């Protein structure tokens, strides 16, 4: 029925009605950064 | 009164390996401690910096 | 799980452009390229120095 991952967090499930299999992909997608000259020097900034 | 003088040489190449750096890691504390759970983010917020 | 590995500032193709400029100065200049303007000198005539 249930697929648990290496960290013992569920990721693949069996539908309780269609008896099919679904895969779960958590989505937060992190890692932003703010390239900036000195705020004194200017305001223009670039995201990464 | 007895000395020993070399008469023929030998040029040898050695090797030496030195670490210089290591992989630059970075962990997202909130995303790891309790990720994708807004019901835990508030609880962790008060836990300190 | 938020565990990221960033890439180094110096790529593995820029390192090879230093350690091939640290190796064409020793061959053709000797101990001088690291102490001012590099001065050429025949290779044999530097091994003898
Ligand atoms: C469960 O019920 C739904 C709606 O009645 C139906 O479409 C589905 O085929 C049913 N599944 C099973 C395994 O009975
Ligand atoms: C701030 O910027 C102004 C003009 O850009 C400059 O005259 C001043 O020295 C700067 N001061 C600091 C602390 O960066």
């Amino acid at each position: 029925q249930f697929g648990r991952d290496i960290a013992d967090t569920t990721d693949a499930v069996r539908d309780p009605q269609t008896l099919e299999i679904l895969d779960i992909t958590p989505c937060s997608f992190g890692g932003v950064s703010v390239i900036t000259p000195g705020t004194n020097t200017s305001n223009q900034v670039a995201v990464l | 009164n007895s000395i020993a003088i070399p008469t023929n040489f030998t040029i040898s190449v050695t090797t030496e390996i030195l670490p210089v750096s290591m992989t630059k890691t970075s962990v997202d504390c909130t995303m790891y401690i309790c990720g994708d759970s807004t019901e835990c983010s508030n609880l962790l917020l008060q836990y300190g910096s | 799980n938020g565990l990221t590995v960033l890439p180094p500032l110096l790529t593995d193709e820029m390192i090879a452009q230093y350690t091939s400029a640290l190796l064409a100065g020793t061959i053709t200049s000797g101990w001088t390229f690291g102490a001012g303007a590099a001065l050429q000198i025949p290779f044999a005539m530097q091994m003898a120095y």
